[PDB]
């Protein structure tokens, strides 16, 4: 295990801190919630989407081909 | 003044300015085990009262 007081060393930074009283759990949770939440989709949907768009691709032309290979053709 | 405090009075005037009130905290030195204060401010009473 490891224990506070022997975790690293630090000097000369300083932590300001406000009771959970004196202050609201809800501060501005749409004024700034929300471009926060476009900032951060916008920063990684080009390397999440892409592969999900290939799956969504194939899944789409798999099926096609598959629910009409077994149709009937005249010869 | 003083000889009319007695045990009562020292619990109730304890409680008025202790009991569940928002401390004020300050640190300095080696104290990176200094309780966050959250810990701290539910050190200010107990669930057994
Ligand atoms: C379900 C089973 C319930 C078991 C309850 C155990 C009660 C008990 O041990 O009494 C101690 C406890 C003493 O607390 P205290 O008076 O504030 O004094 C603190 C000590 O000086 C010592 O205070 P402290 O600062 O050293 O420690 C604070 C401690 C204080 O709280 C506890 O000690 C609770 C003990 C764990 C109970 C687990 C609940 C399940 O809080 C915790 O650490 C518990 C956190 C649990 C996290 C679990 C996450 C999952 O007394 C009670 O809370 C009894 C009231 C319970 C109501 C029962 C409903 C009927
Ligand atoms: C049947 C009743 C059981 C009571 C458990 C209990 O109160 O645990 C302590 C904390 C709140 O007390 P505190 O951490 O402010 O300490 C107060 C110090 N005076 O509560 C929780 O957050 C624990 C969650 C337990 C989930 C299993």
């Amino acid at each position: 295990g490891r224990q506070f007081g022997h975790l690293t060393r630090v000097r000369h930074v300083i932590t300001y801190s406000l009771s959970p009283f004196e202050q609201r759990a809800f501060p501005h949770y749409f004024s700034k919630g929300i471009p926060n939440v476009l900032r951060r989709t916008r920063a990684c949907i080009l390397r999440v989407a892409p592969p999900f768009v290939a799956f969504y691709l194939v899944y789409t032309w798999g099926t096609q081909e598959f629910e009409k290979s077994k149709r009937k053709n005249p010869a | 003044r003083i000889a009319e405090v007695d045990a009562r009075v020292v619990r109730e005037v304890c409680s008025k300015y202790f009991y569940d009130q928002c401390p004020a905290v300050a640190g300095f030195g080696p104290i990176e085990q200094l309780p966050d204060y959250n810990r701290i401010r539910s050190g200010m009473f107990w669930l057994r009262f």
